[PDB]
């Protein structure tokens, strides 16, 4: 029943420590952009298409591109096999990911078009929606899409009384609150904010603040993964 | 109607809204509980011209494997084609799903419906609560109207007394009713951010021009049991701080109306 | 096992008496027309849209509006909760309601368009399809749609040997026949006729006739509900 | 083909139909039972060029909770894309649903298939009858053709004798067959109203111009077990009176053919 | 457990004998073409439409007709009743039937159009996909569609060690291999080839060869059924 | 891109392919097993830029009525929209179905996964194997890549030891793992026929111009457990003969890589 062993966590982490995070851009031949993220035990691909032809004109918007996001978990990604197909959870995360990425995109630049983002969770462990939003910005940046900023994302929570950074499965399952946040760092604009659980106002707010610090950390890995991309075309 | 962003935006700049509400005013609220007699519980809620009907239906069933300790609660939102031209025939779209999920969560996570007090026989026979949301007219702020109607309808609910007979092993459903173990009254308070101003309880017209929307669900003990920023746009930390604070205050004004409507119906 | 207590019914009604009926027009902001009906324990809303844009041209008719009806029962409307979604019953009632309303509409007046009718049963008690058709005409009349007449509807049945007017749940469940009829009263044109059960020819025909009398009664409430509508705009 | 309403209408005015039938004539009828050997029962029915195949398949299963006294009967119509260009791949549309439901109802409501005589063990093991309608060619009047094929196929059905062993508690399925408890022969008789004339057994071409359609299903004891006005249009009481009367007479002419085809197949 | 009774089969047939086969063309008023096939206990209809209007232009091909095949089994066609609706099996057979018929069709002749083939299995007994392909060519030929050849089809298998022609249900169920083949006979072009089971190379190849002989036999019945068609319009 | 049939066809005529492979060469192969730790088994397979991930997940369940003797094996292919612009959101299309079915069949029909050695209690408790194929990038030859990943992932699988306790009647799931009874390594070898030439392992670009495609799945004992000609086009007997022969030889070269990757992961 023990999540802080005095005052470290089950995996050895401190209250405000991140799980190891590795991200890579341009991992798929076919997508216009891609990123792969390993964030703790999470393994997620993001694919982007295009701006591409939207069908039909009914779905077409006259002055702008529409953003379509589909978040999905492979059946083998979870401890107990998931039948494939969206469920209510996935539908909701898709929506909120959409909402997290939209403000970052200059949609009026590709009118009558769709930009499709696919987030595939190959292994899940908590924080998939934030790891997904983090890799989905790199993938949009990978597809050469103009963006006001990257969208960086990270979750905080409350476990055994304490506000902590970046829950794993166990802490999320058994904790008291999970607060995912997504931001466009440069201007401190929160593009995702959810709270699941039970918090006082001052606990909610410390969590929002804590997750914003971890999102800013994740933001430096996004830039670094993008810097890595232009060190690879600078050959030669 | 892109003419109308400009109008609404400029009115805001002058501190006004289209229907002369303050930034923190709700449109007139009508709560009425007990309206579907055949249901175990029900509530009709009007936020202005927004109208939503919730029904509570209960039966007895198996608990979930992992929680043999707990009764079952399940929330479904129907965005009926009659409510709006933007609503279509078919399975919930993501709007219906996200509203359902957020309203459930604020209730569940506050333990507003105490699922532990809904067991008949642990691991085998529990009460199963269906919260069935029927949106009748969409004129803005379904999130609040839905959460209001749902908690109002839980508090209205009278379910049959059930008895587990020990000599017989059987479960007797008595004619006598009792309330559900409703121990809190979470209420969603939703803001539209339009430009740099946040406005409570947006109408349809304000939702059509807002940048984004944030919902904070609070109970009477001063806790938060759900936050949901929805649609696009971005918020500033302090807009979030502001919304949390304002939500508790609007939630208490609304909780009070929820309570009157609940009592007016036991007369 | 007793439905006529000598020779009154369970709810106190006589063989040819109506359950109390209240109807109101213009109850929804968004629909082009609406009506609410409480008919005994039935509580039903009808919404109409528009004549509106039909999508796509494939579905478009060149010389006329199409009528689309969807009848649906809320999960909480029935004693045992109904999973939401059309079922075979609802599909069929939708079709027959369509057929009941079509003859009353001058569709050639709005070509290439759809008129959508939504019947939502919030509480059911028997007679929902007839209470639905009754409120769906008021709602069409509410939307300013030109019509050759209103469509009034009522059911008769046979319980414990006897032909009776306007079954409740119990009499329908346990009776011998349910005969819904819908008519355009002014010219005595039957636009709905179904029989479920087991009747002689002369029993079928008395039932049809009886339901036509109750439909004519319901027709006077429809006119009255419409008269009430123009007493409300005549302010001022 | 709006050219064709005028033609059909004017021909009617002169007392004629397009294929020279009287207003009360059926097109030539072909009934053949026993055609799908692997089925428990079957019938191929041709109303003119309209062709429908019904299969009866039976198994043993649980009765419905509320009727532990009764065997199970279930009717499905497939409007196969091959039957018509108006038929599409996918789940029943409302046409398939309404035909299924009307044909079931005429049978069920007459107790033509006596469900009480289909119990093996009350509350636990009953016979389950699948009436599976396969429309092969749509050339008008599916309602009648379907109801004809279905009752013809019930009467054709031979299901295995089942034995409940009392010492063993088990249910033995024997190789010996027996008929289903078919105690009546309801037959739908359908009219197209085109203008002010009603015409029995409309072809496709008459359905394309009719105003509306009314089906009256009667049995040999002079009772009605289903009426269904379908499509648009309106009928006069006396047209209804006329249709009821004419239906009983056409039903007896058809019942007789149903019976010959049933017997021709036990030879 | 006995499928060759020394060395004849359960139904009396020899290792390379066909079940009785009867085929007839032009059996449906509404289809542009039809064929009915009784092949042993199999009873299958094939319907063709048209070349007809493809909807919408999205689905339209610019230089050619598309072929759409749907294979389906009636619920009563199988010993244990089949719920209606495609299943994975039917989806796959549809695809492979499509692939069997496509090479025979001169699609570039009817551009922007669809040719719809419906195969309905009214009684199944093994060999439905081959009996279906056989009747689907006659039906295409019936609809006046230009074709480089007919497509004839037949299955071979291995039961109790032996390569045999045209399995029934029992031999398929309990045999070791089922090898359906479809060919355009005149030029010996294999348009369908599947193997389900376990075979050596030399057993696979003898099976392919054996099925090609039975497909050539079936091809002579197809021509004969078509010859029968023009003896019927040559009246007069 | 109809420009590209001509190019590919003319290159073939000169004995060449677009990426300089021989007609019998595979693109570079990457097999890596054990990649989804939470799965019981997994394999990532790259045929050139074609990438597919298979997960093995196992649970205990009821066998099928007819086979109480056998464990359960079930194969699903997800053609994820991310893999290709030709892949769409929704239920398997026929491509996903046919790939799933062919890969299952080669495994099942070779008894590569021995289902008889997966029984816990006959008729009641068997192991249920989910082979869940996730296509990550479609650049040609999903059939092979899928079959490779799937068998590689079965061999990688370690499932928990299960014990049936006889005194208790219960089934104990132990922490100790064991391999699945994988007794063969079937590998699909797929050819594209483009004109009159067959080419192994077609890329996307070759699939866009091929006439037709034939897959031959063979195991290490020199048997064939599935053949599937797919898409349109026609093959000559001798092209079939050729493909069968070449498949066994490519299958052994591939089986060897499957085996190294399997062993490299137990270090
Ligand atoms: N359908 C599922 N089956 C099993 N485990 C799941 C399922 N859905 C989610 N989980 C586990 O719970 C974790 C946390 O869930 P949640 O907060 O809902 O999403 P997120 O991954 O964004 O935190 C997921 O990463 C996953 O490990
Ligand atoms: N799915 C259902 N569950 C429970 N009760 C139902 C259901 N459908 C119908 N009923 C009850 O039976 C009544 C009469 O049914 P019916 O004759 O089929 O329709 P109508 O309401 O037009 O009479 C309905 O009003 C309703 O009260
Ligand atoms: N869903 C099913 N239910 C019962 N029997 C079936 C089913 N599907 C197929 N069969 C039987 O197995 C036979 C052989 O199957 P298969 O080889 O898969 O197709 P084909 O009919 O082409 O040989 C079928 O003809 C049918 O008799």
């Amino acid at each position: 029943k023990l999540i802080d062993e005095n005052g470290r966590r089950i995996d050895g982490r401190k209250k405000y420590e991140l799980r190891p995070i590795k991200m890579e851009v341009g991992v798929l031949k076919n997508a216009n952009g891609s990123a792969y993220i390993e964030w703790g035990k999470n393994k997620i691909i993001a694919a982007v298409y295009g701006p591409r032809e939207l069908h039909p004109k009914h779905l077409q918007r006259p002055d702008r591109a529409i953003l379509r996001v589909r978040y999905n978990m492979a059946p083998f990604s979870v401890e107990e096999r998931k039948k494939p197909g969206p469920d209510r959870r996935s539908i909701e995360i898709s929506k909120v990911i959409k909402g997290a990425l939209e403000p970052a995109l200059i949609l009026e630049m590709f009118p009558r078009t769709a930009i499709d983002v696919f987030i595939e969770v190959l292994q899940a462990d908590a924080g998939t929606r934030v790891a997904g939003i983090t890799a989905a910005s790199l993938a949009l940046a990978d597809a050469g899409i103009p963006m006001r900023d990257l969208v960086a994302a990270c979750a905080a929570g409350k476990i055994e009384g304490e506000i902590v950074l970046d829950l794993n499965k166990e802490e999320d399952n058994y904790g008291e609150a999970d607060v995912p946040v997504a931001i466009m760092p440069l201007k401190n604009d929160i593009t995702l904010l959810q709270m699941d659980g039970y918090l006082t106002k001052d606990e909610f707010i410390e969590a929002v603040k804590l997750a914003i610090k971890g999102a800013k950390a994740v933001y430096q890995k996004q830039r670094e993964a993008l810097k890595e991309k232009y060190l690879k075309i600078a050959q030669e | 109607a892109g003419i109308m962003r400009d109008h609404i935006i400029n009115l805001l700049k002058e501190g006004k809204r289209i229907d002369d509400r303050g930034f923190e005013d709700y449109r007139p609220i009508e709560i009425e509980v007990g309206v579907i007699e055949k249901a175990e519980g029900s509530a009709l809620v009007k936020l202005g011209s927004t109208q939503v009907l919730v029904g509570i239906k209960t039966s007895l069933g198996e608990p979930f494997p992992d929680t043999p300790n707990m009764g079952v609660m399940t929330t479904n939102v129907e965005l009926v084609p009659l409510a709006s031209p933007t609503f279509e025939p078919g399975p919930p779209d993501e709007r219906a799903i996200e509203l359902a999920r957020v309203i459930d969560r604020g209730i569940r996570e506050s333990k507003a419906l105490n699922l532990e007090k809904m067991v008949i026989v642990p691991g085998k026979i529990v009460r199963v609560v269906f919260i069935d949301v029927h949106v009748l007219d969409h004129d803005g702020n379904l999130m609040d109207a839905i959460g209001i109607a749902a908690i109002a309808a839980l508090l209205n609910a009278r379910v049959p007394k059930v008895r587990y007979n020990e000599e017989t092993g059987e479960v007797e459903t008595l004619d006598e009713t009792e309330p559900l173990p409703v121990e809190k009254i979470p209420v969603p308070v939703t803001f539209a951010k339009i430009g740099n101003i946040l406005v409570v309880d947006p109408s349809l017209d304000e939702e059509l021009v807002m940048d984004g929307k944030i919902t904070i669900t609070t109970d009477e003990t001063g806790h938060i049991s759900a936050v949901q920023k929805s649609e696009g746009g971005a918020f500033k930390l302090e807009e979030v701080m502001y919304a949390v604070e304002t939500a508790f205050k609007k939630a208490e004004e609304i909780r009070k109306l929820i309570l009157e409507a609940v009592e007016k119906a036991k007369q």
